[PDB]
């Protein structure tokens, strides 16, 4: 199947250059995995999810998205137009209030939770977890991932945003999970993108044009965009049979598009996330 | 949480 006229970052994922337009994909598009996004909610009703996404948990008074970074984040996984794996199916987990802010015990409540829920969902194809959120280091967060991993899902969590490297912030340092940088269309490293050796991946994170609450769409940057590229790509090769929850951050490493990146400090991967496919 | 969302950025 192909994409035409796509967001440059599906596009980006399908090519081993960059400046095209189409977006190259098996038409089996993720059907069978789920993935759960953590995050402000989703705005399951939002046509473009064709009702593929559900609320499955909040931590707040309502389980609605009042804020929009989780519904952007379930778009690039799974929306029709902005997604990358077309018909995944979507669950979210409301463990960050409408500001977009969290503690620490509430999110690490919502991990645990999606490691039991898994247990009692169809998801033949297997199961994903998108984490794009962070803070400063905390050995319970990166526990809680950790766990979240060791339970069967795949865990993809955001470098972080401070330019720095990413040893100092959770869960993006706990070695056992998938971390992700951002680059932009341009193939540099984005100028925000946390680095460092506990990187895994980069994917496509500066004016990713997703999603947005009230039925609408809206184009941001971040680590939390780049993550759910990488989420929505596990889910994808889940489906087609390429890999398993346990070993799928390893694959989409080995079959990266290499030294591709420009800005990559000595000692962080250049490795950019790549579907492989060929028609 | 530690990390985003404002929504006027930070470039
Ligand atoms: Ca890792």
């Amino acid at each position: 199947a192909a994409q035409t006229n796509a967001p440059w970052g599906l596009a980006r994922i399908s090519s081993t250059s960059p400046g095209t337009s189409t977006y190259y994909y098996d038409e089996s598009a993720g059907q069978g995995s789920c993935v759960y996004v953590i995050d402000t909610g989703i705005e399951a009703s939002h046509p473009e999810f064709e009702g593929r996404a559900q609320m499955v948990k909040t931590y707040y008074y309502s389980s609605r998205d009042g804020n929009g970074h989780g519904t952007h984040c379930a778009g690039t996984v799974g929306s029709r137009t902005y997604g990358v794996a077309k018909k995944t199916q979507l669950f979210g987990v409301k463990v960050l209030d409408d500001n977009g802010s969290g503690q620490y015990s509430t999110i690490i409540a919502g991990m645990d939770f999606v490691a039991s829920d898994k247990n009692n969902r169809n998801c033949p194809k297997g199961v994903v977890a998108s984490l794009s959120l962070g803070g400063g280091y905390s050995s319970s967060v990166n526990s809680a991932a950790a766990r979240l991993q060791s339970s069967g899902v795949m865990v993809a969590v955001a470098a972080g945003n401070n330019n720095a490297d990413a040893r100092n912030y959770s869960p993006a340092s706990e070695p056992s999970v998938c971390t992700v940088g951002a680059s932009d269309r341009y193939d540099r490293r984005s100028s925000f993108s946390n680095y460092g050796s506990v990187l895994d991946i980069f994917g496509p994170g500066t004016d990713i044009l997703s999603t947005w609450i009230g039925g609408s769409t809206r184009s941001i940057s971040g680590t939390s965009m780049a993550t759910p590229h990488v989420a929505g790509l596990a889910a994808y090769l889940m489906t087609l049979g390429k890999t398993t929850a346990a070993s799928a951050c390893r694959y989409i490493a080995d079959t990266a598009n290499k030294g591709d990146l420009s800005n990559i400090p000595f000692g962080t991967v250049n490795l950019l996330a790549y579907n492989n496919y060929q028609a | 949480k530690l990390k985003l969302l404002v929504v006027i950025r930070l470039k």
